[PDB]
């Protein structure tokens, strides 16, 4: 009944996730004109994270929650690792796609001369050793736990040190460079509609402004509404261990999840990545 | 044998990298063509930044600029040279009356190119000074030539210079709007235009290039991102 | 081999109303843009009207604002310029001119020297 | 333009008293020099993967 | 009416149409009806077996070796680089002074190279140099517009094609043009040798081809099909036709002893101008770069296309049939080369 639903649809997600994310990596690496643009590193990174997630975490969960008990064992130990870390590989990564635009965008003359690949490299490798870092270095030394079934309980310092780490300085700064992002937007489209009035005064004798507001809002928002509840319960919870049971906190989990499935859609359905897909998929 | 392939792919090699050092040279350079007919300010501007080439910085930040002096008149198959370069400096004199309708219609051939569909184009409006001495004096009237000028109103964005009479404000104003009404009428967020008055004595070209290739670029960004 | 012709245009009296027809063939005129230019004597080739290819969208010089007229027929394969209230400056010979490539917007054919894509070209004059 | 058109006159008339033979013949022609090496053309008749230089290794 | 440019108007129409109604008295046939009977050479679909990468911008120019191995690519980044076709490696990466380049050759003695564009120079660079690498040897001033084309005859003699609406056969050693070619009123685009350096063709922005006597200097056919700019032209491997293509998105054949045009290739889903045509050993394909990002195989004796290659993100601006017929390469504005068969 419920429990067959709930199957399909955790399915239905993890399928989705890995269609996504093949379809990206398959286009980069078949097409290498994608390839050449230095920006495209981090969405190739950002897919590869999302792939990891819906290969390494996703279905084993989905398994555990069918089931409604752990049957893998030992695995659990190394599955809390890998839920930390490649969840944590998206978050990191998304920041850094942010502060790589707000390069190209505040400041145009320097990104073209300082962003090298080497650059583009060191970044990759910073956002996917930090995760790294905060997800395995602490769970093969147990300190996430507090001092069959598979426990996920954080420990209740480990809880708010690895979410300020994950989302909560990965939040601010996303949200700083939006935002300036927005106010030069706003500059630019002020600039021309300033001249484009004043064409359309001599021929006589807030479109620009909205859709610039609805990307910002869809890419900021999507983001926010997938982690944040999901972080602060993961705040709250250890605390109160008013409380919460544990479905809404698996609900809460998969809503996290749920952006590496979203994240193909906005981070990678450019022009050249559209028609990529159409040719590959046929 | 196998050796002449090794020999082959040490050559290679040394070539591969050599064309490594010459990328990173290459992307940093800003070309700019510059167009325009004669008897304009362009070759007086150029003598300014201190022939075929010019190569100058503005804050770290290179720009070749090329115009092609030495060809014929005929501008139809070299321009596709200049399908890549950053913007392209259209040089206008702004007291020539019948000099200014070929002006609107090279820029009008320049702006719906069929090669040139992204490139940006500044505009020099050259010899503000001249056109005011002509307005000031009142014997060559723009409505004799452009007779849209009677009916014409001084935008509400105008910025006068201390001093400036109403009358050259609505001359330049009005040259100004000929060349927008061009520049909007297909650019479509694909490229821009940004007018700019000078004289031949004004020093602050360089900068306002600058100025506008950060616009260019930043509206190139905005755009690859779908922002704007 | 591309071949135009220029056609009518003389003496008149200011104020008359002349019709010039430029008649054109080797191509298919549907497909390209016109335009109408004059050098009037002492000086070098000017544009005085412009014609799309579909005769949508025309243009006109400032000089001559108001009183010429461009109108094509792609049917017939021929151009055709309406003078009215003519004045003594509008003395040039009037050469029919085609932009150079088919399905562009793109016009480049006021060259003083040398065109390859122009008419001999009519006298018009007007004088009393 | 009196010289430029001299010039051309004169050409012209280089051009018209040229001998042409018939189309029919100049078809025959190049039915002739095709057939004659058809196969030897490896983009008309592909030559087997052994012997093409940008197929092996 | 006595006026000496009227009666040179007069003549001249006068020959245009004894040129006309002896054009038409041989069309007795087209070669569509000479071609109906022939077998298709059914469809061709080769596929891109190499791809050469490294320039920075878009490329304009190439040429195959008689070697059938290497070739020279030009491209507007400054560079000039030649190709070991065969194992992808590159032998060769001159540096131009002028960036502007529109033109590149390969001296059938594989000894030299040249190059040419904006800076209204033909650049000779040798390729069995003495001190080690290979430098410029000879440079071709004269010209008053750029360079659009250039081909060896051998290593003393080289003629080009520009944009002041000439050609010129040149004495590379004395930097004399020993003959000078005049009568086309656009710029030239594009110049082939025959396969036996007796004559030459050249197509110009005049809608016009002229077939040159290199040794002689004058024009002995003029040929006017095409309603645009000529961008292209190339022999039959037998020296008496040849193919070109134009902006007006048709590909015409001419012979040289008929004196007009045979066939016509287009078709109405094409738009876009013509970059580059070139034959096969047989003469039975004809390649042709279009503006569309394809390159179009045609069979040159019905009208029919046998195949597209699809691999270029830009517009194909050169192509080029290897002298051993093996394979094709191709050029474009997204700064690769692709070798096809
Ligand atoms: C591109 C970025 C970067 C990002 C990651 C790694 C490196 C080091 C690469 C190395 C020097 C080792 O070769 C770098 C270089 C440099 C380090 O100054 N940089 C930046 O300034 C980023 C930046 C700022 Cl702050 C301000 C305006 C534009 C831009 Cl783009
Ligand atoms: C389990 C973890 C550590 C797997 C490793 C993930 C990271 C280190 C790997 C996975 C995918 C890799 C990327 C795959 C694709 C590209 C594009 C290529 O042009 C440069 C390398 C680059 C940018 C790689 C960077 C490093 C990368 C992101
Ligand atoms: C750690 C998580 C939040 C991902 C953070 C990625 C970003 C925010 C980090 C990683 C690398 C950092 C950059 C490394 C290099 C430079 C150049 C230096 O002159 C100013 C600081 C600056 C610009 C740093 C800014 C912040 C930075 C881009
Ligand atoms: N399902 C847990 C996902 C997760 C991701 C990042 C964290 O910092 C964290 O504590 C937990």
């Amino acid at each position: 009944s419920v429990r067959i639903l709930t199957a399909c649809f955790l399915s239905l997600l993890i399928l989705s996730t890995l269609l996504g994310n093949t379809l990206v990596c398959a286009a980069v690496i078949r097409f290498r004109h994608l390839r050449s643009k230095v920006t495209n590193f981090f969405v190739i990174s950002l897919a590869v994270s999302d792939l990891l997630v819906a290969v390494l975490v996703m279905p084993w969960k989905a398994v555990a929650e069918i089931a409604g008990f752990w049957p893998f064992g030992s695995f659990c130990n190394i599955w809390v690792a890998f839920d930390i870390m490649c969840s944590t590989a998206s978050i990191l990564n998304l920041c850094v796609i942010s502060v790589d635009r707000y390069w190209a965008i505040s400041s145009p003359f320097r990104y073209e001369r300082k962003m090298t690949p080497k650059a583009a490299f060191i970044l990759i490798s910073v956002a996917w050793t930090l995760s790294v870092l905060i997800s395995f270095i602490p769970v093969q030394l147990s300190w996430h736990k507090a001092k069959d079934n598979c426990d996920s309980s954080l420990s209740r310092t480990y809880a708010i040190s690895s979410s300020v780490i994950s989302f909560y300085i990965p939040v601010a700064i996303m949200i700083v460079t939006y935002t300036r992002i927005y106010r030069i937007a706003q500059k630019q489209i002020r600039r021309i509609a300033a001249l484009e009035r004043a064409a359309v005064h001599a021929k006589n004798c807030f479109k620009r402004e909205t859709k610039v507001l609805k990307t910002l809002s869809v890419i900021m928002g999507v983001f926010v509404c997938c982690w944040l509840p999901f972080f602060i319960l993961n705040c709250i919870l250890p605390f109160c261990g008013f409380c919460i049971d544990s479905n809404t906190f698996d609900v809460f989990v998969w809503f996290g999840w749920a952006n590496s499935s979203l994240n193909p859609i906005i981070y990678a359905f450019n022009a050249d990545f559209r028609k990529a897909f159409s040719t590959l998929l046929g | 044998q196998r050796n002449e392939e090794k020999a082959q792919r040490e050559a290679n090699k040394k070539i591969e990298k050599q064309l490594q050092k010459d990328k990173q040279v290459y992307r940093a350079t800003h070309r700019l063509l510059l167009l325009g007919a004669d008897n304009s300010g362009k070759s007086t501007i150029v003598k300014q930044m201190r022939i075929f080439e010019t190569k100058f910085q503005v804050d770290k930040v290179n720009f070749h600029m090329f115009d092609v002096g030495g060809q014929r008149d005929e501008r139809r198959k070299w321009i596709q040279c200049f399908n890549d370069v950053t913007a392209i400096i259209f040089v206008v004199d702004s007291s020539d009356y019948n000099r200014l309708q070929e002006a609107l219609n090279l820029f009008k051939s320049i702006w719906n190119n069929r090669w040139l569909r992204t490139i940006s184009v500044i505009l020099f409006l050259n010899k503000q000074d001249l056109l005011a001495e002509k307005v000031l004096a009142g014997k060559s009237k723009i409505e004799d030539y452009f007779p849209e000028f009677a009916r014409y109103t001084t935008p509400e964005d105008a910025t006068p210079e201390p001093g400036e009479d109403p009358r050259v404000t609505r001359a330049k104003y009005f040259i100004r709007d000929e060349f927008l009404r061009i520049s909007t009428a297909s650019g479509d967020g694909r490229h821009y235009c940004y007018p700019h008055f000078t004289c031949a004595v004004d020093t602050e070209n360089a900068r306002r290039i600058f100025n506008d290739c950060r616009d260019i670029i930043q509206r190139m960004h905005l755009r690859q991102y779908e922002l704007l | 081999q591309v071949q135009l012709q220029e056609s009518g245009g003389g003496l008149v009296q200011p104020g008359g109303s002349l019709r010039l027809s430029c008649a054109a063939s080797g191509f298919t005129f549907s497909n390209y843009k016109m335009n109408w230019v004059r050098q009037a004597p002492g000086k070098g080739l000017e544009w005085v009207s412009d014609i799309s290819q579909s005769g949508a969208s025309i243009s006109y010089t400032g000089s001559v604002k108001g009183r010429f007229t461009i109108s094509r027929d792609n049917a017939k394969n021929t151009l055709y310029l309406q003078m009215n209230s003519l004045k003594p400056e509008d003395t040039a010979v009037y050469y029919c001119a085609r932009c150079p490539a088919p399905f562009t917007r793109d016009c480049f054919d006021v060259t003083s020297t040398t065109y390859a894509y122009r008419g001999q070209g009519t006298q018009v004059t007007v004088s009393s | 333009s009196i010289a430029q058109a001299r010039k051309l006159v004169e050409q012209l008339k280089m051009e018209a008293n040229i001998d042409r033979i018939k189309v029919s013949k100049a078809a025959a022609d190049l039915m002739a020099y095709c057939e004659a090496h058809a196969k030897e053309d490896p983009l008309l008749t592909p030559v087997p993967a052994s012997e093409n230089p940008f197929r092996e290794k | 009416s006595g006026s000496e440019l009227d009666q040179l108007r007069q003549e001249a129409e006068q020959l245009k149409n004894q040129i006309r109604d002896a054009r038409k008295a041989c069309a007795d046939a087209t070669l569509s009806q000479i071609t109906n009977n022939i077998d298709p050479v059914g469809r061709i679909q080769m596929r891109t077996r190499r791809t050469l990468r490294g320039h920075l911008a878009k490329i304009y120019a190439m040429h195959w070796g008689t070697d059938s191995r290497l070739l020279v690519s030009a491209s507007q980044d400054g560079k000039l680089i030649i190709w070991d076709s065969y194992t992808t490696n590159k032998v060769h990466a001159i540096p131009l002074r002028s960036s502007w380049v529109m033109t590149c050759a390969y001296a059938p003695s594989g000894n030299y190279v040249a190059c040419g564009g904006l800076d209204n120079i033909c650049s000779i660079y040798n390729l069995k140099t003495r001190e080690g690498n290979v430098r410029v040897s000879r440079e071709l001033a004269g010209h008053t517009g750029y360079l659009s084309c250039c081909r060896f005859l051998d290593d003393n003699q080289i003629v080009t094609s520009s944009g002041d609406t000439t050609c010129a056969l040149w004495d590379i050693e004395t930097g004399q043009q020993t003959t000078t070619f005049t009568g086309h009123t656009g710029d030239v685009m594009s110049l082939s040798l025959a396969p036996d350096t007796r004559l030459f063709v050249s197509g110009a922005c005049d809608a016009s081809a002229k077939l040159w006597d290199v040794r002689e200097g004058m024009c002995r056919q003029t040929f006017t099909g095409h309603e645009s700019d000529i961008n292209a032209i190339c022999f039959f491997p037998n020296g008496n036709a040849f193919a070109t293509g134009s902006d007006d998105a048709t590909c015409r054949l001419f012979d040289l002893r008929a004196d007009q045009e045979l066939m016509t290739y287009s078709h109405d889903n094409i738009i876009c101008g013509i970059t580059s045509v070139s034959f096969s050993k047989s003469g039975r394909l004809l390649l042709a770069g279009y503006d569309d990002f394809n390159c179009n195989v045609w069979d040159a004796l019905k009208a029919d296309r046998a195949g597209v290659l699809a691999g270029h993100d830009n517009r194909v601006s050169c192509l080029g049939v290897t002298d051993d017929g093996m394979a094709v390469a191709t050029g474009s504005w997204d700064s690769f080369l692709k070798i096809w068969n």
